[PDB]
């Protein structure tokens, strides 16, 4: 994967040119936002389980997916769904810390759509659950950090779309 | 002779399968209680047991008549029963006189043996014994025994045996089914042996008769497939954890890598890739890499990934190089990507311990693999495969004849031996009765009694230990300030330090012996004999130890040297068997060598060391001489100065 | 970078960044100003460093530029100093990133194989990197020079 | 060394805690006046029951330094200050420390060590604590004094204090 | 009746609890005995005549 | 601690520590006074934190200390507070270490199995750690409170 | 116990247990209810036995609780009573086992070394055991008293 | 393995007590020595191959071990000895960084003596080579960090004896 810093390094090294004013500006921009990224990651780690719980309460429970015939019916499948959601949250936190969506594109979005289609995981309800996670995280971490997390959660949702 | 031993532990291959063993092993190999399935099998088998024992009773009672009917149908021209130890087109009766007495004996014995093993199979509830010992008997006896004749005899025995069971279709059906299995298996041709080819040129190829595999307990095999039910996938993952980590750490400690499990159960990664990533994980690193030196870590890794221990010196050499270069990831990648791994487990199958009964076994790593497969393997830290393989190629080590555990530390006081079970380190070597251990003299090298047997007793001077002698006269041999009190008491305390290693606590000294020595009534030899035979010596140094450990420590204290080999050890040990501790002490102190080295007035002392003891003393940084084991460059001032 | 390494470590154990890991990241990212200043110094004065290092190298190991040597000739010298400039670029990347991963995966994994193919003495290349380190240190402040010295030493050691 | 009785809500722990409440001046003056009270109302000393050789050198040094240095050394002991002699003092067992203070008092009474300032009088809280200690039994008294002087000198890890008793110039 | 407030108020650190063999366990008993120290015995080695007072049994 | 973590990581790869890892150790070593100060604060207020947190917990979840609850009884409540004190001590270990590894190795590996065997509800233990966190944060500055709350919430998340 | 001492003797001569040793073990076995009654009586009244014995000791030997005495001071007296408690417990073990080996191996081997190092007058330790024996004998019947007094006498002799 | 911090923590944990003043002093001492430890480790890593090279030239070359019949004869055995010295230097550096010899027992010494005895590797020669490593490292790293490295190299030597 690449974070912001290594992404800049790769972009420069492809052309064999030293770090210039533009690359320096990007690196400074990432270096400035590090404190906010780290604090948002700390908060997200503090309330990961709570975030997932509230998200599923808002988006999934008392729906079709939870009743017999729904794909969140059995306890095994409910646990699998909660595990998918906290995986999404944790990898979104990774991407936000790195300031780059590459980690999502490989260690999360690699055949995931094919897997869900083959197993019958409803993509629409998964997207709605991730949107609930986005809303809860934004309300719990702030506005700027909220949209920073929302960028990567939307990246995951688009990867599933 | 062979120069090393990998150890030898009792091996118990399964001779045949029985219903309780089948069910209990089915539960036990999965690390769980017996469930409804196995318990129900046990209930049904136990219920049928009374009927089965009835069948066995009736057949053993009438075995004579059944065998007689068989022998009469099969043989012609005489009475086969003179000495007891549907029809194939080619069947013809066999003549007793022509066929011969030895072969007639084998015919009758084989018929009775067939009936006996049929009763065994009835009782066991499984025909596995019959299949095992009958598939391929034909080819074993074609050339001296008629196959048509044997078939007709077995058919006659089957009919006669079933004739006793008009009861109902419970006894008759069982007897008929087991005899039908016997018949079809005797008619079977010999199956090919299972070949275990050498994965490389440093490992030999082997083969195992299929009957041996059929008898042994079958290894349960887990394969991850996309279509398995969720419960089956759970069982497969648990098996993978049991293999790689040696137990179910998820059940025990909730330790798990969830994303790897999701990937493998989805089919994103194969079981091979799952094994690769699990064995690289920090869980595996902490449990089976961090606690061990690389040499032992690679042996454990071979267990976990290939289901076997190292096979040769070359293999341990190669893989220790690999782990030295790239550490744990390189080791895991080399093992998992090996042609051998893919040959056995492929992409889907969880690795399994192969060992005895699953395939042909090698002699060269027999004991080491026995140890490796034990659940106590993680607590052996000393490498066992590199050590044993290297010792095969080299002469006998410097070691007690009965093993490394019988060598105590060569320290001032204390009988410290390695404990066989604590941090297992045993290093068996085949010393025959005539080997002699090379000992290092504490003194001038040329005074070693091997090269200079008349040097025995030559005091070692500055190169060896201090020697205490009752050279001066004893007091009272009135007046105060008699100087002969300090020397005699120094010698008494020296004798205590020699026999026990250190001085005793107050109230422990044998005061009567001390006064009887100070009064000239006994000699120094007699006093040390009293010390050695004292109940205190028994409690401290004889009682708490393996008999031969006690003897070895005794020999070191009394003769000032370890034992040379099996001759001394055997004589003292035999005395221990016959007479006991006091007689062993007597034998040591009344021996000729004691008299030669120590008279009636010399306190014993350390005369010799093993190489290990000397190295312990003289290889430390503060005691290691500058000229030992390195090039000493002469320093000269530069010529330009 | 340190961030990617920490994220990889955390993902290997299926967990969020620990408080200690987050503190290390925060300390690293607050100190980004010094790293950027050192990288700017290396970038702006690349020509002086490479020229002085090459001159001192050729004086120290004339056999390399002697007839028969790999660097012999105008074009061979130009290529050799191009390599030295490339390694300066790698050093600046490493200084900015906080670790040596970019250097490792751009110009140091398999260096021995490539130079053996080309017949170049890896000893001489490491010596050239040493000269670059010396010139850059003399051109820079003591703390900054010491900071760059770690990456220069990593390059030298893995190139020897 | 020997286990100290610190907090038990009994007369001996209570008096020990009270002695710990007193200032450095109060504590040092209290032990001086207790020393003057030893043998009549407080328990006598028995220095043969302590390995006082361990203190010998230290005592010699105190008997060699000048009167101002002597008073400063005693003040340093009472102030929990970090000096070589304070660390030496702290390394001893309770019996040795108490016998060391006893020998200091003996020397002061004999003049070899700087005496108390002339016409000094004990304070209120210090006198109350001393009267309490006088009210206790001999065994209780020795326990109280042992625990009083055990924490003097310097020990690493622990720290604090703000008052101090520098000198009497 | 069992009241958890009483136990909460009565919390003591585990490492501070006395275990077997601790001489602190005999502090109460030692206090109760209150051993009597001997009186300060007045002895002067100067005024003793060794030859006369030493027993001549 | 970061030192052991990096040493283990390097050892598994048969390599010396990278310059980035050494600089991380350097930063961690420098920033130790604040950690020791937070730990000193927590250990100073130990009994107060435990008692206040236990009072809050038993107020919030009376079923734990009511009939049938796992903590019902004078000895059971004392044991529950003893566990609270254990976990406070581990949190101080984590703060001093700058890492959650001492906490995890002493009191989180297999904790679910232990408390399942004992019958204790694990989520109530997590609640107890939450109460201890609140009490501890009440006695510290905002930055120090957040630093300690990191380890408190690590324990809470692992226990629920 | 007696079984272990007899076993050690029989094994030291490479022989099975003799008729005499077997009958001795048998007698210790079947007549084993009185031993446990004596042990229960000693264990029940350990507080009073040790307290009364200590009072008697300090009356007989006030010097040890006078200036210069080892037991002078509350803490020293507490430790002295603790030592007496140790020896009473060991006496009970000896009574139960029908042998003096456990007493020997727990509290007599090297006891003179320990008490010489501590400065403790060992003869006063034997006297304290004498007081404990007297009190315990007062607390039991005649035959039980004799049986306990034998082992108390063993301990006293080993410190006299 | 344990480092100095973990060592003091575990010594406190086995007794179930909080970190008191003395433990905090130990931690402060380690934090105060960490800068020197890191600098020495960087220096050793930069010159590891040179350190082993010079130690071998100082102790083993042109002696019995390298001639036919000596344990270092043949290129394979020479290389094996070199990389054993590399092991010892790397692990001594680890222990110096950690301020604790626990790693040495765990991943160097446990079973090494028996392995060398089975292979016939001379132990006294190995100790002399390690002492040469100590001297070269001290000359490269300084007197005090050289003494610290010497502590752990001597620990390895004593474990071999
Ligand atoms: C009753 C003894 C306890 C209790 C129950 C309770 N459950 C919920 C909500 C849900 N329960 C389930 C469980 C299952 N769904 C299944 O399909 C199966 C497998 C056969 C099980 C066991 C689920 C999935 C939910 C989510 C709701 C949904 O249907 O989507 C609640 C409501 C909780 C809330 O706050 O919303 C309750 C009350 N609660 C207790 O206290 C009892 C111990
Ligand atoms: C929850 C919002 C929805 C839901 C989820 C659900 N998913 C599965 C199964 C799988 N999910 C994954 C995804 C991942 N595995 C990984 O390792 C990662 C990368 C970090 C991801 C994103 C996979 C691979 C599977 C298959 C294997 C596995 O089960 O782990 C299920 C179970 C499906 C089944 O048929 O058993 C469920 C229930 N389901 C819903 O209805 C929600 C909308
Ligand atoms: C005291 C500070 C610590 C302690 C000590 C302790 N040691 C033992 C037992 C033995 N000690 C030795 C030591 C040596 N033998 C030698 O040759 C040398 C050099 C001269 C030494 C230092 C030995 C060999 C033993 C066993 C044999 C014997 O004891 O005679 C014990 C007793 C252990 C037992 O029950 O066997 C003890 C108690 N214990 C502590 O707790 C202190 C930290
Ligand atoms: C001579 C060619 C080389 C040499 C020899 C040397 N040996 C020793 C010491 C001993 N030699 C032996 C050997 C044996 N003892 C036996 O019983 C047997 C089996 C028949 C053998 C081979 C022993 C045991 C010793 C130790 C002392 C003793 O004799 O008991 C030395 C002295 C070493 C010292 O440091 O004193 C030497 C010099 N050394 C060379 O350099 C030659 C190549
Ligand atoms: C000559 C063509 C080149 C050359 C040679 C050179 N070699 C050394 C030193 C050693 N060479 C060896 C070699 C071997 N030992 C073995 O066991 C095997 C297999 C049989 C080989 C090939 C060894 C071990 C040494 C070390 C010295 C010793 O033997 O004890 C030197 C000396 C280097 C120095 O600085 O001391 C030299 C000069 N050098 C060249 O430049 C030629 C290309
Ligand atoms: C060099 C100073 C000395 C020397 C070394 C030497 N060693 C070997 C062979 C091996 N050394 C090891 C060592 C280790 N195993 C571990 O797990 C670790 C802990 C990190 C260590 C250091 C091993 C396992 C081997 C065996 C490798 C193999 O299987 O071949 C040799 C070669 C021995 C041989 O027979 O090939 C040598 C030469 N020898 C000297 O003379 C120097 C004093
Ligand atoms: C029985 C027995 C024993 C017990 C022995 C015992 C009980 C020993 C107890 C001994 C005692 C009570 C010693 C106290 C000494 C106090 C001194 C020297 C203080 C001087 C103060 C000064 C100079 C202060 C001056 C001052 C300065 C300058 C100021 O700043 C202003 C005022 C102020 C006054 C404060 C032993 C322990 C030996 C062994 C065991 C055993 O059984």
């Amino acid at each position: 994967m690449q974070d912001a810093i290594t992404a800049v390094i790769n972009s420069a090294d492809v052309q064999g040119k030293y770090l210039d004013g533009a690359a320096m500006d990007k690196l400074k921009s990432y270096f400035a936002s590090g404190e906010l990224r780290v604090r948002a990651a700390s908060v997200i780690s503090a309330n990961a389980a709570t975030i997932v719980k509230e998200a599923v309460a808002k988006s999934l429970l008392y729906s079709d997916v939870t009743r017999p015939g729904g794909n969140m019916y059995t306890t095994r499948r409910y646990a699998a769904c909660i595990r998918d959601l906290d995986y999404y949250l944790r990898y979104a936190t990774y991407a936000m810390l790195a300031g780059d969506a590459s980690i999502l594109d490989e260690r999360v979005l690699n055949g995931l759509k094919e897997t869900y289609n083959s197993l019958g995981v409803p993509i629409s309800s998964t997207v709605q659950a991730i949107q609930a996670i986005k809303e809860v995280t934004a309300s719990l971490v702030g506005a700027d950090a909220g949209k920073e997390m929302g960028v990567y959660l939307d990246y995951i949702c688009s990867g599933l779309s | 002779s062979v120069k090393a031993s990998g150890g030898s532990s009792l091996a118990r291959p399964q001779l045949y399968q029985t219903v309780p063993v089948s069910a209990i092993s089915q539960a036990e190999q999965q690390d769980r209680f017996l469930e409804g399935s196995e318990l129900n099998e046990l209930t049904a088998y136990f219920q049928s047991g009374a009927l089965r024992l009835e069948i066995a009773e009736t057949l053993t009672q009438n075995a004579d008549l059944i065998v007689s009917r068989a022998a009469n149908r099969i043989f012609t021209g005489g009475s086969p029963l003179s000495y007891l130890e549907p029809i194939p087109p080619g069947f013809r009766p066999i003549n007793i006189a022509r066929y011969g007495p030895s072969n007639m004996q084998k015919s009758l014995r084989d018929m009775s043996w067939f009936l006996r093993y049929t009763t065994y199979a009835i009782v066991a509830g499984d025909p596995n014994i019959i299949v095992v010992n009958t598939r391929g008997l034909k080819e074993v006896i074609e050339n001296a025994c008629s196959i048509d004749a044997t078939i007709v005899a077995i058919q006659e025995m089957r009919a006669a045996s079933a004739d006793y069971f008009r009861n109902n279709a419970q006894a008759k059906e069982i007897v008929l089914q087991y005899f039908d299995i016997l018949l079809s298996e005797f008619k079977a041709p010999t199956p090919a042996n299972k070949v275990r080819q050498g994965p490389s040129n440093d490992i030999q190829g082997l083969e195992l008769p299929q009957s041996y595999f059929n008898a042994a307990a079958k290894r349960q095999k887990y394969a991850m497939k996309p279509g398995l039910s969720a419960l089956e996938k759970n069982a497969v993952i648990k098996a993978a954890y049991r293999q790689i980590f040696e137990r179910d750490i998820t059940k025990a400690y909730s330790q798990s890598i969830s994303y790897l499990e999701s990937q493998v159960r989805n089919g994103d990664i194969s079981m091979k890739e799952f094994v690769r990533r699990l064995a690289k994980s920090p869980l595996y690193r902490k449990q089976f890499f961090e606690p061990f030196i690389n040499s032992r870590a690679l042996e454990l890794a071979f267990r976990h990934i290939l289901g076997r221990g190292p096979s040769s010196r070359e293999e341990v050499q190669k893989y220790f190089s690999i782990v030295s270069s790239g550490g744990l990831p390189a080791l895991v990648d080399a093992l998992v990507d090996s042609q051998e791994y893919a040959d056995y487990f492929g992409e889907e199958t969880v690795p399994y311990l192969r060992g005895l009964g699953v395939e042909a076994q090698e002699c060269r790593n027999w004991g080491m693999q026995q140890d490796l497969f034990s659940y106590s393997a993680p607590f052996r830290k000393v490498p066992q495969f590199i050590t044993t393989f290297a010792q095969y190629d080299r002469p006998l080590p410097d070691q007690h004849v009965y093993g490394s555990g019988n060598d105590p530390l060569e320290i001032q006081f204390g009988a410290i031996f390695p404990k066989e079970t604590r941090n297992p380190s045993k290093r068996p070597a085949p010393f025959n009765k005539d080997t002699k251990r090379i000992l290092i003299h504490r003194g001038p090298a040329v005074n070693n009694q091997v090269g200079n047997p008349s040097a025995v007793g030559e005091f070692p001077g500055s190169l060896g230990a201090k020697v205490f002698r009752l050279n001066g006269g004893l007091p009272g041999a009135g007046t105060s300030v008699k100087f002969g009190e300090s020397s005699t008491q120094a010698l008494i305390r020296a004798a205590y330090r020699q026999v026990f290693g250190r001085d005793l606590y107050e109230g422990q000294r044998l005061s009567v012996a001390e006064i009887q020595l100070e009064n000239g009534d006994i000699s120094v030899r007699e006093f040390i004999k009293r010390l050695a035979k004292s109940e205190l010596f028994l409690k401290l140094y004889w009682a708490p130890h393996y008999v031969c450990k006690a003897i070895e420590y005794m020999h070191r204290r009394l003769l000032g040297r370890p034992t040379y080999g099996r001759q001394e050890m055997n004589q003292y040990f035999d005395i221990a068997s016959k007479q006991g501790f006091y007689a062993v002490v007597e034998a040591m102190i009344d021996s000729k060598e004691y008299s030669d080295a120590f008279g009636e007035d010399t306190v014993p002392y350390e005369r010799y060391l093993t190489p290990g003891g000397l190295q312990m003393r003289s290889a430390r940084v503060g005691s290691l001489r500058e000229d030992i084991g390195q090039r000493v460059d002469k320093e000269v001032t530069p010529r330009f100065v | 970078s340190i961030v990617t390494k920490s994220i990889v470590n955390a993902d290997a154990e299926a967990r969020y960044l620990s408080p200690g890991e987050l503190d290390r990241i925060k300390a690293f990212v607050t100190g980004g100003a010094a790293r950027l200043r050192i990288a700017e110094t290396l970038t702006g004065s690349r020509e002086t460093i490479v020229k002085q290092a090459g001159d001192r190298l050729f004086q120290k190991r004339p056999d390399i530029v002697s007839p028969g040597g790999n660097a012999y000739g105008e074009e061979m010298t130009a290529t050799c100093l191009r390599d030295m400039d490339y390694y300066l670029r790698l050093v600046t990347y490493g200084v900015v990133s906080g670790d040596v991963t970019p250097i490792e995966e751009i110009g140091l994994v398999g260096v021995r194989e490539m130079y053996r193919s080309l017949g170049t003495p890896i000893e001489a290349v490491a010596q050239s990197v040493r000269e670059m380190k010396e010139v850059a240190s003399g051109l820079m402040s003591s703390d900054d020079a010491a900071e760059a010295s770690a990456y220069f030493d990593f390059v030298i050691g893995k190139m020897s | 060394g020997i286990f100290p009785n610190t907090l038990a809500a009994d007369v001996v722990p209570a008096t020990i805690a009270r002695f710990s409440q007193l200032n450095a001046e109060d504590q040092l003056a209290l032990i001086w006046f207790a020393y003057l009270e030893m043998g009549k109302t407080l328990t006598i000393a028995a220095p043969g029951a302590a390995s006082m050789q361990l203190a010998e050198n230290a005592l010699k040094e105190i008997q060699a330094m000048g009167p101002l240095q002597q008073t400063q050394a005693m003040c340093d002991l009472a102030n929990r200050a970090d000096t070589p002699l304070c660390r030496t003092y702290a390394s001893w067992s309770p019996n040795i420390k108490l016998g060391f203070w006893y020998r200091l008092g003996e020397l002061m009474e004999q003049g070899f060590v700087a005496p108390i300032p002339a016409g000094y009088q004990l304070s209120a809280n210090a006198n109350a604590v001393l009267a309490t200690i006088q009210g206790l039994e001999s065994g209780q008294q020795i326990t109280v004094l042992r625990n009083a002087v055990v924490d003097m000198g310097f020990t690493a890890g622990k720290d604090g204090k703000r008052i101090a008793e520098p000198v009497v110039p | 009746q069992i009241v958890w407030q009483n136990e909460v108020r009565r919390f003591i650190p585990q490492e501070k609890k006395l275990t077997a063999g601790n001489p602190m366990n005999f502090l109460g008993m030692a206090r109760s005995i209150n051993p009597a120290a001997n009186t300060i015995p007045k002895v002067s080695a100067q005024n003793i005549n060794i030859e006369a007072s030493v027993p001549r049994r």
